[PDB]
């Protein structure tokens, strides 16, 4: 269950290793704008948080 | 130009890195890999321009 617009929910993910890769099991994205980076050097920089 | 300019393009991502001097002429899709992609598609199958 997703919360409210205004309460948007948010996690911190930290000490962890990100497969950006598994985004690609959830369908056809109305859009997966990946602002200031590619949508495919995203799993290579590392990053704080 | 108010929202225009379209004229004036770039690439921000290329199937490889550009030798020195090297202009390429043609925008094709870059390819997805883990879906087949002739036409357009998800993950990698964005247009460069």
């Amino acid at each position: 269950r997703f919360a409210s617009v205004y309460a948007w929910n948010r996690k911190r993910i930290s000490n962890c290793v990100a497969d950006y890769s598994v985004l690609y099991n959830f369908a056809p994205f109305f859009a997966f704008k990946c602002y200031g980076v590619s949508p495919t050097k995203l799993n290579d920089l590392c990053f704080t948080n | 130009k108010v929202g225009g300019n379209y004229n004036y393009l770039y690439r921000l991502f290329r199937k490889s890195n550009l030798k020195p001097f090297e202009r390429d002429i043609s925008t094709e899709i870059y390819q997805a890999g883990n879906k087949p992609c002739n036409g357009v598609a998800g993950f990698n199958c964005y247009f460069p321009l």
